[PDB]
């Protein structure tokens, strides 16, 4: 079908009371063939974490470009970017290419430092901000994710509770999908203590 | 005569642009850099200074490049200003590319082949300003150099730029101490400043200061540019204030 | 989506649903739709909602820069032409439906502009994939000189029209009022007519009802060397 | 042949084209900043040189972006065209990569750097002006700032420029304090500056504006909370008045 | 004039600025070559001037252009780099296109080439 | 004095300004005529001198009054391959303007444009500066009556009325003294018509020379209109004055 | 003064430039050729000068096309350009409208030609003049070029070192070879007379002479060497 | 005058004059006479075209050229350099006949090579133009007539002239005026342009000239240009003989 | 068409590539060579389209060898494989379409141990002990994680290599015509026969 479709690969990231949680497979899958179960896909420059499911080469490549701009952003203001100014960062590369535009869909999750509110963004393929704070999903079953992950969300949330409330949404989804699964990671970020949980899983 | 192009020699066989842009870095202060094997102190003095200069909200003889390489600035702040924005791009241009951090041997040597082009090609000034870069890579360890006006560079265990280049390195020569410590170069580097600069007092505000150190972690390399409180206390374990 | 934009003696109102609709998914239930070019100069986007998001903030940047070297307030007019001449070259290869809506000093304006470059000026337009539904709403009710408060009226009855049979718009509906001589006033999240249904249970999980192969501690701060 | 290109050097370094560019700036009005700490006051003069001209036309104090006032000293002409540069690379380089307004130790750098492309070629005069450029951000607060011909910049806690500059330079410094307010700033800013000309000096010859708090007022719309109005306002006539009658 | 460019011939049939280049190379450091039967020796005279200065970081007066030619190098170290970049480059490139190693001939004939060229213009000095 | 500096433009001077750009205020009263505007109340009036030197001239092509757009007229001081060079610009820009931004360009924009234009042809030294001084009239969209001058530095500032050429302090002092006894800045005969006869007299007092005809070329800025008149037009205006 | 000549974008207080004038003293220091026309036939004949008597000459003629060509006098180095450019453009001619370039119009492009390199800063006005000799629709033509790009269209005319007296032999005769017609010999014999008195201290050989001649029926023809024995 | 200012085209003297375009001017005097003759009916060219010996072909020499069709040129000054900018008023002309489907009008003319000469006085490696160009014609706006100066300036003239006889003519011009207050039809014109050139070749006798009139004339040549030739050129010929003695 | 196969131990890589060459409905040479080395301790076995196979192998042995004399030591395999998956990044976007997958299997000096990588022909990099690419890698990523234990020797490794090319010869219809085998070590890269 669609390249980002072929090769696979789900992120879902959620929003607590100052808390963000953003996972995702470690699926990679060039067609049926699995290629690997233990390539991660959430990528982090500083404290602002990453996401972007979609057509391999343009996820590695766009790792390797975001982070390009960020070390650079870094320097010059002699501070780390801030979520809010990375959310506008990503839609602005994704614009630079609208008529050869690279297959993936961003998720942006963070939390300010300014303002120390939960911020979380969603992306497309040629990339717009799209704004929530409830969930953003994206990937091969990012319909299922869509449906799945609002059942089981409340708002105001813990950051160990919302580890479970994650966990629950991605693992069965990822299940009933052929092209995700296969092991998973998740990265819950409370302020300034990250906890990184790799969830055991069955595989697919 | 021959200050008339760029692309031309002198009858000498020197050549007189670049010799004058070498006296532009001794219209600006001094920079010291000194390589221990615990440390690299990287060291500069700010040329200017006012009772409303403001000048301790800021920092601006002391880049860095990378997360690993840094540098010292000598020499006109317009000059330095292009190729040091020019140097941090390329660095991490290699970092995207090979995903590994630059070593600093060959960003020096980038940099320093395109001032030769400036004063190689077209109508364009060379650029006299002089840059002590002080890096880390795993292939020999801490690294020291720094850059000449005229495009080429050479290592070093201590140097100076600057103004009274001369003194100064007498001064270091005779105080030095093969293995050193991270801590006796910062106090060496003091020493020296003092002496050169006509600033008696030699107070923090006139003082920038940063100091590379792998004692964050190991195998991670933590540079850490001098604020300016701390630059007084320092003082004070010296003597000087 | 859709988009109703309507004048009345004293501005314009421009209005749109807050559904953010990415294939027959809905994206993100709250999020906005109106697009700020300049202070007075609103306007909602249709379509493709890529195209309409970024071409706003682009040519936004030219109408904020000129109102900047005129010293004069930015003209409707100004944002229109930037637009269809912009359009233009691409050939709808950026696909954006732009309502315009705003007030100046010249009177109160509305156009609305299409993907290949075309213009239509009345007194009430729509543009969206609920173009159809809200139509209908607007034609039976409007009428030759209209209040502010009625004005109000007429855009939230068309687009919760246009919610009820166009299955693409949902959630709340956005209200931007621009008044001549005045600040436009955002009235987001003005009607209601999605309160997000309670659940019979709480789906919530005990501590330790997922199963974790292990744990660490990556850094997100800055290393010392004290 | 030392002094007469961009090109040239001497042999006692520099080039005379920012010597000379110094002296440019030396022959404009004076113009002055004082940093409070909770604002920042910015402040010019205009001389009409004829009573048929304008005052208004004038504009010596000019936003950069609704964060980032400027004035100038040195010759008219040439701040003109370094505004509207000003302007056009603040949008392109950091509003399409930040997407917001920029940082003021970012634009300044970016200002700074068409300063220096003005330098860097031979055959292209460098400005024939200095700035000043005060402005806000979150991060950094507020910040005051010169940006020189040479393509280099300095922030400053107070300072003027212009060919009131030594009078105006010996009164900063006496009178500056630790801690002040943006509202007793107004009042030093305006002692200062009549030290340049007495009996011409009234809130019509005097333009004034700061970059303080926000102005919702000024925002032009609302009912957005997370976005404020801007922090730069330009005080009227009527405004410099009152704040003359309290002197 | 008549030695202000290389676009003057001059009166004499000699470029100035050429011979001017020749003058530049007595300031750098000796340099000697010496050929056996099965061998070449290349050396050079290394410069000191303190013993702060590294020979661990800093480069020799010699440098590997390939694996089978060399190059040492007598002159102003800051015009050389440019030129030792391109005689190093220009030899990967043969087996790029041929697939052989490079001649002797061929590298030197072509480093000479690269001043030559520069040389014919006026606008650069070799 | 002369080494770099008076050669080039690119080579500052000791003093801190260019010597040539300043020539250029000294090249524009090469063709010896002057000028008068002042703002009426919903009008601008323009009027200078028409200097024919020869019989064997057209009278009518001689006039230094442009029609630039539908609202905006121009005069020109100074020499004429200047003159017709800075008035096609002015032409041309007004025509790019519509198309970009929409509505017509008000005087304002029309003088910032041309003033960041001169500010270019000194920055580089490929041209020179131009040898004219443009003064520029319109009666805007909604700020009404304005009048500006934009030098070839590229200073540029508006006025209440303004005068320019070789006896250009003669017509500014009597222009002082008019505004300031009255106490207004604008001219309040609230027809163009007699705004026009105020000028005249204006002049004729200045210069202390009576002009005919064949002397003096009159454009005349209307709100939303831009003429200039004739010869025979003129002489309404003219035999008001004479017979009062 | 002279200080002026060192540019072709300056001119002097006494209306010249210094460059152009140069230009023009360059044809004398080279050969000498002289022109001269019928109304059914065009002649040019020009000396050719070798450098040493073991040097075997220079061709002073170039054959343009198969209805035009032309004569050097001056540089060489010049010359050759100016004949590529000229060349062209009657091939032009030849593929495009199907026509025999016209020598009127051939000549006019050359003065333009000219004109570009005195305009722009950078290259010279050309320092050869061109003899150029056709046969068109409106007969034989012999136009004199110059390096201002002066073109003057001539019954005779002689350009080089010492051609005064060339012009002097075709003044007095001026009417008698307008009358002849039909004999190519004959304007060849007049030529050979005429060249005859722009040579000092030397003496025409088979090898000196080189005659160019095209008229109505007999196109652009080069006779050197063993075909200028019938007429030496 | 003074050292300095001369050398480059873009370099002003204090006196607020640029000697290279002063020049310019001084450089068509030694150039040969040229004068235009406007009417109300039509234009009339003429021009004095020195012969240098008995050598030339008669009447095969010109400076009048030809724009579009209705448009008369004719240079005076230095003749390549003429050329060069009749070459480029062709290119003026063919444009604007493409765009609109019209015959360039007069001051459409004007405009655009006041232009092309402004434009080589305003850069440091271009050079002044040396020639000056009366020219003209008639057009749908009735007739016109121009000189263009070496500076890139013009204006409208009813008669005008340059080149080395160019002060006998001005004053015969202005005669012309004072005598003719209706300023001659057309016909009369070609017979006079011819005395004219006759009287100014009083300050070039010299050597000989040929006298070659052309006209463009809405009465008698329908708007278009043509030369004027044969027995119309021989009365011209014997009436400005007559007068002369 | 065509094979490769990489299998880690625990001091070296084995690289294996098919020896056939098929053009058209021929085997166009029964026994080839179809691998080049970029540098003293790294391997580039390739496979994919015709001829731009050649191409790109050569382009890449130029550019990692070029860094290597700079710099006076060779590039880690980190670095070499990255390398390669930015030109194909560049590659599937260029009006020129190269379609080549490769196989990086090197040994680090620094690191001291094997690094093997699997770099896709659209560009995509991942760390792998048992990659391929074709359909080569449809029937051995199943056996050679069955017999495969982390740790193993060099001598077993080869050994499992052998049973891999027994399973291919039996179910896949195309012949290689045997396979090479070039181990890469930190004593270099050597030629050993197998079948």
């Amino acid at each position: 079908s669609d390249p980002s479709s072929i090769n696979g690969g789900i992120v879902v990231a959620m929003t607590g009371k100052d808390c963000v949680a953003i996972a995702c497979d470690l699926r990679l899958g060039s067609q049926s063939l699995g290629v690997s179960n233990k390539f991660e896909k959430i990528f982090h420059y500083g404290h602002v974490f990453l996401g972007i499911t979609g057509l391999a080469t343009d996820v590695t490549t766009l790792n390797e470009m975001f982070r390009y701009k960020t070390n650079l952003y870094k320097l010059k203001e002699e501070r780390a970017i801030e979520p809010e100014t990375f959310t506008q960062l990503v839609s602005s590369s994704l614009y630079e290419r609208r008529f050869g535009p690279y297959f993936v869909g961003p998720v942006v999750a963070g939390i300010n430092s300014k303002s120390g509110k939960p911020f979380i963004a969603g992306f497309d393929l040629i990339g717009c901000i799209d704004e929530a704070k409830d969930f953003i999903v994206s990937g091969t079953a990012s319909d299922q994710l869509f449906g799945m992950c609002e059942s089981l969300y409340e708002p105001n949330l813990e950051p160990e509770d919302l580890f479970e409330t994650i966990s629950q949404a991605l693992l069965n989804a990822a299940d009933r999908d052929a092209l995700s699964g296969w092991g998973a990671v998740v990265y819950i970020i409370k302020k300034d203590e990250v906890v990184k949980r790799y969830l055991k899983m069955r595989q697919d | 005569r021959y200050d008339s192009r760029t692309t031309i020699f002198s009858p000498e066989g020197r050549l007189y642009q670049v010799e004058y842009a070498l006296e532009s870095i001794s219209h600006a202060g001094t920079a010291i850099g000194i390589m221990a094997s615990d440390g690299i102190v990287l060291a500069a003095e700010r040329k200017v200074t006012s009772t409303l200069l403001e000048q301790d909200t800021s920092t601006e003889k002391l880049y860095k490049l990378n997360d690993k390489i840094a540098v010292a600035v000598a020499g006109l702040t317009a000059d330095a200003e292009i190729l040091i924005n020019t140097a941090r791009i390329h660095a991490q241009n290699y970092l995207k590319t090979y995903n590994e951090d630059i070593p600093v041997e060959i960003l020096v040597r980038r940099l320093s082949d395109i001032k030769q082009g400036y004063t190689q090609h077209g109508g364009l000034r060379p650029f006299g300003v002089s840059f002590i870069y002080a890096g880390y890579d795993d292939r020999y360890g801490y690294q020291l150099y720094t850059s000449n006006p005229s495009g080429n560079y050479t290592g070093w265990k201590a140097i100076s730029v600057g103004a009274n280049t001369s003194a100064a390195q007498t001064l270091l020569q005779m105080d030095y101490k093969d293995d050193m410590k991270v801590d006796d170069a910062i106090e060496l580097a003091l020493k020296t400043l003092s002496k050169t600069t006509d600033s008696s007092a030699l107070t923090y505000d006139r003082l920038e200061f940063a100091t590379i150190r792998k004692g964050a972690n190991d195998g991670e390399v933590y540079q850490k540019i001098f604020k300016p409180q701390e630059i007084k206390d320092i003082l004070v374990k010296t003597g000087i204030t | 989506t859709t988009i109703v934009g309507v004048k009345f003696n004293n501005g314009v109102v421009i209005a749109a649903d807050t559904r953010s609709t990415q294939g027959p998914i809905v994206a993100d239930k709250n999020c906005a739709k109106l697009h700020r070019i300049s202070p007075k100069i609103w306007c909602a986007g249709a379509g493709t909602a890529a195209d309409t998001e970024a071409v706003t903030q682009l040519i936004g940047s030219n109408i904020e820069l000129h109102s900047l070297y005129t010293s004069r307030e930015p003209r409707v007019v100004s944002a229109l032409q930037m637009l269809k001449q912009h359009l233009f070259k691409y050939q709808g290869h950026i696909g954006a439906y732009l309502i315009v809506a705003g007030v100046d000093p010249t009177g109160s304006h509305l156009f609305s502009i299409h993907a290949h470059g075309s213009t239509d000026v009345g007194y009430y337009l729509s543009l969206g994939s609920g173009s159809l539904a809200a139509m209908a709403v607007l034609e039976s009710h409007w009428k030759q000189d209209l209040t502010k408060e009625e004005a109000i009226k007429l855009a939230s009855d068309a687009i919760q029209a246009g919610i009820w049979n166009d299955l693409g718009s949902g959630s709340n509906v956005d209200v931007c009022v621009m008044e001549i001589g005045k600040d436009a006033e955002y009235l987001r999240n003005y009607l209601t007519p999605n309160v997000r249904e309670e659940k019979q249970k709480s789906y919530k999980f005990p501590r330790g009802t997922t199963a974790v192969l292990k744990e660490s501690i990556v850094n997100i701060c800055d290393i010392q060397e004290e | 042949r030392y002094s007469f290109s961009l090109t040239t050097f001497s042999p006692s370094g520099k080039l005379g084209q920012i010597d000379y560019a110094l002296t440019a700036v030396k022959q404009g009005v004076t113009s002055l900043g004082i940093k409070a700490t909770n604002g920042v006051v910015i402040a010019t003069e205009k001389k009409s040189s004829s009573p048929l001209a304008m005052s208004e036309t004038l504009s010596k104090v000019s936003l950069l972006t609704p964060d980032i006032g400027a004035v100038y000293s040195g010759m008219g002409p040439d701040y003109r065209v370094l505004v509207d540069k000003s302007r056009k690379v603040a949008h392109t380089s950091y509003k399409r990569i930040y997407g917001e307004y920029p940082p003021t130790k970012l634009l300044v750098s970016e200002v700074a750097k068409i300063m220096q492309e003005a330098t860097q070629s031979g055959g292209v005069r460098p400005f024939g002006v200095s700035l000043l450029i005060a402005g806000h951000d979150e991060f950094n607060g507020f910040s005051l700032y010169q940006v020189d011909p040479s393509g280099s910049y300095f922030p400053w806690k107070a300072t003027a420029i212009g060919k009131g500059s030594v009078a105006a330079k010996t009164f900063l410094e006496k009178r500056w304090n630790d801690e002040l307010e943006l509202e007793d700033a107004i009042h030093i800013a305006l002692l200062t500056l009549k030290e340049s000309v007495e009996g011409e000096f009234n809130g019509d010859t005097i333009e004034l504006a700061i970059i303080g708090d926000e102005n919702p007022d000024l925002l032009g719309y609302t009912g957005i909370p997370t976005d404020k109005g801007p922090r730069f306002r330009k005080l009227t006539s009527q405004e410099i008045n009152d704040r003359l009658e309290a002197l | 004039g008549y030695d202000r460019a290389l676009s003057i011939f001059s009166p004499d049939g000699h470029i100035f600025q050429v011979e001017y280049a020749l003058e530049a190379v007595k300031r750098g450091t000796c340099a000697v070559g010496v050929k056996g039967k099965n061998c070449v020796v290349l050396g050079c005279e290394r410069r000191s001037t303190l013993k702060l200065q590294d020979t661990r970081i800093t480069p020799s007066k010699v440098s590997k252009i390939d694996s089978h030619v060399v190059l040492s190098f007598s002159g102003l170290n800051a015009d050389s780099r440019i030129l030792i970049e391109k005689a190093r480059v220009e030899a990967q490139s043969h087996r790029l296109t041929l697939e052989d190693p490079v001649t002797v001939e061929y590298l030197t004939r072509y480093v000479a080439g690269v001043q030559q060229r520069y040389t014919q213009s006026g606008g650069v000095r070799p | 004095s002369a080494a770099g500096y008076d050669r080039h433009i690119t080579i500052f001077s000791p003093e801190g300004r260019l010597y040539q750009v300043e020539y250029a205020f000294k090249a524009t009263n090469q063709t010896n005529i002057n000028s008068l505007a002042v703002r009426g109340k919903d009008c601008t009036v323009v009027i200078s001198q028409k200097k024919v030197p020869d019989k064997l001239l057209d009278p009518t092509t001689v006039s230094y009054i442009f029609c630039i757009s539908r609202t905006i007229g121009m005069v020109v001081n100074g020499p004429i391959p200047d003159a017709r060079n800075a008035a096609l610009r002015a032409k041309a820009e007004a025509a790019e303007f519509r198309y970009k931004y929409g509505y017509d360009m008000p005087c304002d924009v029309l003088a910032k444009r041309m003033a960041n234009l001169s500010q270019i042809y000194t920055q580089r030294a490929y041209m020179r500066p131009l040898g004219v001084i443009l003064t520029f009239v319109s009666v805007d969209e909604e700020l009404g009556p304005s009048i500006y001058k934009t030098d070839p530095a590229g200073y540029y500032v508006g006025y209440k009325a303004t005068a320019t050429g070789p006896k250009q302090q003669e017509i500014t002092t009597n222009l002082e003294n008019h505004f300031k006894k009255s106490k207004i800045d604008h001219i309040n005969e609230e027809s163009w018509e007699k705004v026009v006869e105020f000028a005249i007299t204006h002049m004729i007092d200045a210069l202390g020379t009576e002009f005919s005809k064949n002397d003096l070329e009159v454009g005349v800025a209307t709100k939303d209109k831009f003429f200039t008149l004739s010869a025979e037009n003129i002489e309404e205006r003219l035999v008001a004055i004479a017979e009062q | 003064r002279n200080n002026y000549d060192g540019d072709t974008v300056t001119f002097s207080p006494t209306g010249r430039l210094f460059q152009v004038e140069y230009a023009l003293e360059a044809i004398k220091q080279g050969s000498v050729t002289v022109g001269l026309r019928s109304n059914t036939h065009a002649v040019l004949v020009a000396l050719k000068r070798n450098a040493d008597e073991l040097s075997s000459y220079q061709k002073k003629i170039i054959k343009c096309d198969e209805h035009m060509g032309l004569s050097l006098a001056g540089l060489a180095p010049d010359a050759r350009v100016l004949s590529n450019y000229l060349r062209q453009q009657c091939n032009y001619s030849s593929l495009v409208f199907n026509r025999k370039l016209a020598v009127e119009r051939a000549g006019h492009l050359l003065c333009d030609k000219a004109q570009k390199n005195t305009q722009s800063y950078g290259g010279r006005p050309y320092g050869v003049g061109l003899l150029i000799i056709g046969y068109d629709k409106s007969g034989a033509h012999l136009l004199e070029f110059q390096p201002s790009g002066n073109v003057t269209e001539l019954y005779g005319t002689a350009i080089g070192a010492r051609s005064q007296g060339a012009k002097t032999y075709l003044e007095r005769t001026l009417d008698t070879f307008i009358k002849i017609d039909g004999n190519p010999d004959e304007l060849i014999k007049a030529g050979v007379e005429a060249i005859s008195q722009s040579l000092r201290d030397e003496s025409l050989t088979v090898d000196n002479l080189s005659i160019a001649i095209v008229g109505k029926d007999t196109p652009f023809t080069i006779y050197d060497g063993e075909a200028v024995a019938k007429y030496i | 005058i003074g050292t300095g200012y001369d050398l480059s085209n873009s370099v002003f003297s204090p006196d607020g004059r640029n000697f290279q375009v002063e020049y310019a001017v001084k450089a068509v005097e030694n150039g040969t006479t040229s004068i235009g003759i406007k009417c109300n009916d039509g234009v009339v060219f003429a021009v004095e075209k020195l012969i240098t010996s008995k050598l030339l072909v008669p009447q095969k020499n010109v400076k009048i050229q030809v724009v579009d069709r209705h448009i008369g040129c004719v240079y005076s000054g230095l003749i390549p350099d003429g050329r060069h900018l009749v070459n480029r008023g062709r290119e003026e002309a063919a444009s604007f006949k493409k765009l609109y489907k019209t015959p360039i009008p007069i001051p459409a003319f004007a405009d655009r090579l006041g232009q092309y000469v402004q434009a080589h006085t305003l850069y440091n490696s271009v050079r002044p133009f040396g020639v000056s160009t009366i020219f003209g014609g008639v057009d749908k706006n009735g007739a016109h007539l121009y000189m263009l100066e070496p500076s890139g300036s013009y204006w409208g003239y009813k008669g005008a002239a340059t080149g080395k006889g160019r002060q006998s003519a001005k004053a015969e011009l202005e005669k012309l005026v004072d005598h003719h207050p209706e300023g001659l039809s057309a016909r009369e014109a070609v017979k006079q342009a011819a005395k004219i050139i006759y009287l100014a070749h009083e300050d070039n006798k010299e050597k000989d000239f040929e006298l070659e009139i052309s006209w463009c004339s809405l009465s008698e040549t329908n708007g278009l240009h043509k030369f004027v030739k044969g027995d119309l050129l021989q009365e011209a010929i014997d009436f400005a003989q007559k007068e002369i003695n | 068409m065509d094979i490769i196969l990489g299998i880690r131990v625990q001091d070296s890589v084995i690289l294996a590539s098919s020896k056939a060459v098929t053009r058209g409905i021929s085997v166009l040479k029964d026994s080839d060579d179809k691998t080049r080395q970029l540098s003293p301790h790294t391997l580039m076995s390739f496979a994919g389209e015709a001829g731009d196979t050649v191409q790109f192998a050569e382009y890449i042995q130029a550019n990692i060898q070029l860094y290597s004399i700079r710099e006076d030591y060779e590039l880690s395999p980190q670095a070499v494989s990255s390398f390669v998956r930015q030109e194909l990044a560049k590659s599937i976007r260029s009006r020129r379409p190269y379609q080549v997958n490769v196989l990086i299997g090197g040994y680090d000096k620094k690191k001291n141990k094997p690094e093997l990588y699997q770099i896709d022909y659209l560009g995509t990099k991942v760390e792998l002990p048992y990659g391929a690419h074709g359909y080569s890698g449809f029937y051995t990523f199943s056996l050679l994680d069955h017999h495969y234990r982390p740790d193993m020797t060099t001598e077993e490794g080869l050994d499992l290599l052998k049973l891999c090319v027994q399973e291919l010869e039996k179910r896949m219809p195309m012949d290689f015509k045997g396979v090479i085998v070039k181990i890469v070590d930190k004593d270099g890269i050597r030629q050993v026969d197998d079948f």
